[PDB]
């Protein structure tokens, strides 16, 4: 009794953040080849997000021979393919058919960092515009080849985040940041996995979510010299960049003695958060 | 529902249900079905081709229904003399259309053998009957639907279909076998369970076949595929009844002194009159207020339930002149205009029953209205329906001290048209030739004319069994062995519930050629036993000629290792192919085989002589596999055999 | 399976919340429901 | 308020449809607390002096 | 009698005091006054909350 199988790859999706890929005010979306490497070497999603499919999708996919792995960057989707090809899936796909993953926080400053208003709301993406109980707007989950970050537009309250959430059937202790549902069929000929006829794509699929990092004025506290001073730009916060200040003209009433000081850039555990300025305090 | 706190006792007629059993072999069953829903309290067939997991049979019942009313039951009653004494015959013979939907019965029977959780396929709903005798059919196309469809679902491990039998064709029965046979080849671990056509000798409308021989015939697959199935013969007799229903039975009455428009007419001449109707007609046409209105609404409401009542007891009647009037359809015809139109002012032309009906909804809520609030005793009025619905009566009677303005109303039209009804009724007084008083009578509307004819009817109606392919039975005692002793068990010597006797007797000459023939395609049969009651005898698979695969036990518990096996592989898809896998794979495998070798399911002193593994470059793979990226692993394993045949020599002892 | 307890920056609070002087604790828990109605079926034994 | 019909000056009362009329505030209220009817005959005796 | 205290439109039910043979006088019924509540008609739940 032979027994055979063969795989290929099915959907890649790639997950950024720019607290930890960006230098300073250097922006990773504008880096060259090398820099980009650079920066890649560092970076693990694993460290703040975690992800896993819906008890319904693992259903599915062991069904289906769907398979999920991933890698520091990103996560890949792999599918049983009938042995002699690349392209025809070992069981029928339907175009209805989807896959629904959540996503889940570890990193408790996730909130101090990332320039994004979460509160009371649901994070949704998708290739396939939802039916939903109240007037809303839509855009579907970014190509890897486009530009922009999550904002608002991706945000869901009150009755259509009550609707999402029913559908999703999720565990009543919550604790969820969103939602992502992929069909097998979306909107567009260039967001969906298969062609008419159920042949895979003979390119692979790839999506894109990059989350985008806060700024802030930098306030400096000198308790025994009793003097107080503030930048007079908001900078960027970041893990592992820095930033030079060392001129009077920066600072906003600089002490006499401004030579003979030091000024160390903020970490992103405390911050104050205001409809207009955002501030961190820095004790010398 | 209920409302008190306590004990509340019902008296019920009913089979005990079954203890519930543990997750062993998993069946999957494609039919039809009564809702197909996922929520109980709407009506949405949403269930249509979506496979579902049921624990048992009384899960099954919540979200598929049961069985449909048998239509061919025929009731006939013969009254005649003999010297001048009377002599009442009473004939209930066993239906010869029955409907054509098993999967209740099936299901019954596979829980009653000891099954566990089970998928079930709805590939549709069941229709209506176009006559007495002419049944609904199966759809072929809705079977090869139900079978793609669970292609895509894991758990599944054995294949059955309820009712390929009631298919049209031979050719269609056979196609859908075979279909599933080359499933379980494309997939590797299923197996397929398979029924003859008929036990009887059946005309395909140019020959006369048996049974037997034909399944060889029909099911024209190689030995790849003929591995993965079993078949079993006869049918057998059960002990569950048909289901049906009282109002649904209609009652031929001969008689040598026929009466059935004599009597429909007297009855009628009592209902167009003052007794009947003409005094309803007449009579129908803050918490103090509420009491007094509540009392007032009573009373229209109770007027309008004895003329409702009224038209039910006129259809009865009349129904059984139109049926006595064999003769002269003509006035068949006048008799059933009649009735037609005498009915639309109760029917949905001009509903006075939900008048009715509503008016009682209304009352309720005006009398509990005054739990919370005066605005409540308002709105159920006029924001809610009680001034709409007694408008329907009458149109504008508030016109007037007396009724006035009546420009519609829904009351006394009755007279003219029971009118009608009566002097198209007696014009078949002279037609009638041989119809007695109950022709054209239901069992459930017999009972006060004449009880010993109606409990005598019921007993020998209750005494007519149903028979059933074998299929759904095995499936169970597969599950019994698999759970008691193991699947390296034969599933044979294995007495059946629920069952009467196999439909048809094979001796141990016959059996002979249905378990060696030179095709290897070996039927297993179900034999009756002394003291024993009915056996499975027999667990060979339709590839009987091969030394490695025709006994049942080896090929399902192959299939088994196989299905574990995979997993333990598939861990590693996207992996290394290095020395670190070799090694994790092949511990993970060898554990597997340990632990079935301690259990009993594998021969051999010590593992070593039971099993082995190979995996790695230099055992099973070359430089060339590393660079394609593929990963060979090589498994042997020592299976045990049964014992068949048991040979006793007897001779004097010397001395 | 009984009960959670949740008290925490990331977890109930923000940032705001921590600017405020505000603590949120969020608690569950499984509690046990009453039998109201006892329904006894008899029938005859069938032999 | 008693276990008899009771005249309210105006008109004769339910007792049990009156209560329900009286307590007219929503869920969040009616949640804490319970009502219980009849009212029970004991074996205590009146107090009084000869 | 009961049925219309124990269930009602309104979720205002009155909890009964009854008379058994061989046990005497038992309280029957244990609902609060927002008995078609699915969370809190219990007088228990409640309590046990408090």
């Amino acid at each position: 009794m032979q027994v055979s199988s063969s795989f290929r790859s099915f959907l890649k999706l790639d997950i950024l953040h720019s607290y930890f890929l960006n230098d300073g005010e250097k922006d990773f979306s504008s880096m060259n080849e090398e820099e980009s490497k650079t920066q890649l070497k560092s970076y693990n999603w694993k460290d703040f997000l975690e992800i896993y499919p819906s008890q319904k999708t693992s259903h599915m996919m062991r069904g289906n021979k769907i398979f999920f792995k991933s890698f520091n960057d990103s996560i890949i989707l792999a599918i049983k393919v009938e042995s002699g090809t690349e392209n025809q899936p070992f069981n029928e796909l339907y175009e209805d058919e989807s896959m629904t993953f959540l996503l889940s926080l570890k990193d408790q400053y996730f909130g101090n960092y990332t320039d994004l208003d979460l509160a009371d709301q649901l994070l949704y993406f998708s290739n396939k515009t939802p039916v939903l109980p109240e007037a809303f707007t839509f855009k579907p989950i970014d190509r890897i080849n486009q530009s922009g970050t999550v904002g608002e537009e991706y945000l869901y309250e009150g009755e259509n985040k009550k609707h999402l959430l029913e559908e999703a059937h999720l565990n009543p202790g919550g604790g969820v940041l969103g939602i992502i549902q992929i069909y097998m069929k979306g909107d567009t000929p260039v967001l969906s996995l298969i062609n008419n006829d159920g042949t895979l794509k003979n390119s692979l699929p790839h999506f894109k979510i990059h989350f985008s990092n806060r700024k802030s004025t930098w306030k400096y506290i000198n308790l025994k010299d009793d003097f107080e001073t503030e930048t007079k730009k908001d900078y960027p916060l970041t893990k592992f960049g820095f930033i030079l200040l060392d001129k009077k003209s920066d600072f906003i009433s600089p002490p006499a003695h401004f030579e003979k000081y030091v000024f160390p850039n903020p970490d992103a555990r405390r911050i104050k958060i205001t409809p207009t300025k955002n501030y961190s305090e820095i004790f010398i | 529902t209920y409302k008190t706190p306590g004990v509340y006792i019902e008296e019920i007629t009913k089979f005990p249900p079954s203890v519930a059993q543990v997750e062993t072999a998993i069946p999957a069953f494609i039919g039809y079905t009564q809702f197909a829903r996922t929520k109980p309290s709407v009506d949405s067939d949403d269930l249509i081709l979506k496979p579902k997991r049921i624990s048992s049979l009384l899960d099954f019942t919540t979200y598929y229904g049961g069985a449909q009313n048998e239509q061919g039951i025929t009731v006939k009653l013969t009254d005649t003399l003999i010297e001048g004494a009377e002599n009442r015959t009473i004939n209930v013979p066993e239906p010869t259309f029955k409907s054509p939907y098993l999967m209740f019965y099936s299901l019954q029977m596979y829980f009653a053998n000891g099954g566990g959780p089970c998928y079930i396929v709805s590939t549709g709903v069941y229709d209506d009957w176009s006559d007495s005798e002419t049944p609904p059919t199966i759809n072929f196309s809705d079977l090869e639907s139900g079978l793609a469809v669970i292609r895509k679902e894991d758990e599944p491990t054995l294949l059955l279909f309820p009712d390929a039998t009631n298919l049209p064709t031979d050719d269609e029965f056979y196609s859908l076998y075979n279909s599933a046979l080359m499933q379980c080849n494309d997939l590797q671990d299923r197996f397929t369970i398979l029924d003859t056509y008929s036990d009887q000798t059946y005309n395909d409308g140019v020959e006369d076949l048996d049974p037997i021989p034909a399944l060889r015939n029909g099911i024209n697959l190689t030995k790849d595929y003929l591995k993965y199935g079993a078949a079993y013969y006869p049918f057998v007799q059960t002990i569950l009844n048909y289901q049906y229903s009282a109002d649904e039975i209609v009652i031929q009455h001969l008689s040598y002194n026929p009466n059935a428009i004599a009597t429909a007419l007297d009855n009628l001449n009592a209902v167009n009159g003052p007794t009947f109707i003409d005094a309803i007609l007449d009579d129908l046409r803050n918490s103090v207020k509420v009491a007094n209105f509540a009392s007032l609404v009573e009373s229209v409401l109770s007027t309008l339930n004895e003329l409702i009542d009224a038209k039910e007891e006129i259809n009865k009647d009349v129904n059984s002149a139109i049926a006595s009037s064999e003769e002269d359809n003509a006035i068949k015809t006048a008799i059933s205009d009649a009735l037609d139109v005498f009915n639309e002012d109760f029917e949905g032309a001009d509903k006075i029953e939900s008048v009715a009906k509503n008016l009682s909804d209304l009352l309720i809520k005006i009398k509990q209205a005054d739990t919370n609030t005066k605005v409540e005793n308002v709105l159920s009025i006029n924001a809610l329906n009680f001034s709409a619905e007694f408008e329907k009566l009458l149109t504008y009677d508030v016109n007037t001290g007396l009724t006035a303005s009546v420009t519609l109303d829904l009351f006394a039209n009755i007279g003219t048209r029971l009118d009608d009804i009566i002097a198209a009724v007696s014009a078949a007084e002279p037609i009638d030739v041989n119809n007695g008083k109950l022709n054209g009578r239901l069992l459930s509307d017999i009972e006060p004319l004449d009880n010993a004819t109606y409990n005598t009817i019921l007993l020998e109606i209750n005494s007519h069994k149903v028979t059933l392919p074998p299929s759904s039975s095995m499936a169970g005692a597969y599950a019994r062995v698999d759970n008691d002793r193991g699947v390296w068990k034969s599933p044979a010597n294995i007495g059946l519930n629920y069952v009467s006797k196999p439909s048809v007797t094979v001796s141990h000459e016959e059996q002979e050629s249905m378990n060696v023939h030179g095709t290897g395609k070996s039927v297993n049969a179900i034999r009756s036993f002394v003291g024993k009651g009915t056996l499975v005898w027999g667990a060979r698979t339709l590839a009987g000629n091969d030394n490695e695969w025709r006994y049942i036990s080896v090929r399902r518990f192959f299939n088994m290792a196989e299905e574990s096996i995979k997993k333990a592989t598939e861990q590693f898809v996207f992996e290394p192919n290095d020395g670190n896998t070799w090694v994790r794979v092949r511990a993970m495998i060898e554990n597997f085989l340990i632990l079935q070798w301690r259990a009993g399911a594998l021969a051999g002193a010590k593992p070593e002589h039971a099993f082995y593994v190979k995996v790695g470059l230099g055992q099973t793979m070359t430089a060339q596999d590393i660079l394609e990226g593929n990963m060979n692993v090589e498994i042997g394993l020592a299976v045990v055999r049964p014992a068949e045949f048991i040979i006793l020599k007897f001779s004097h002892k010397m001395q």
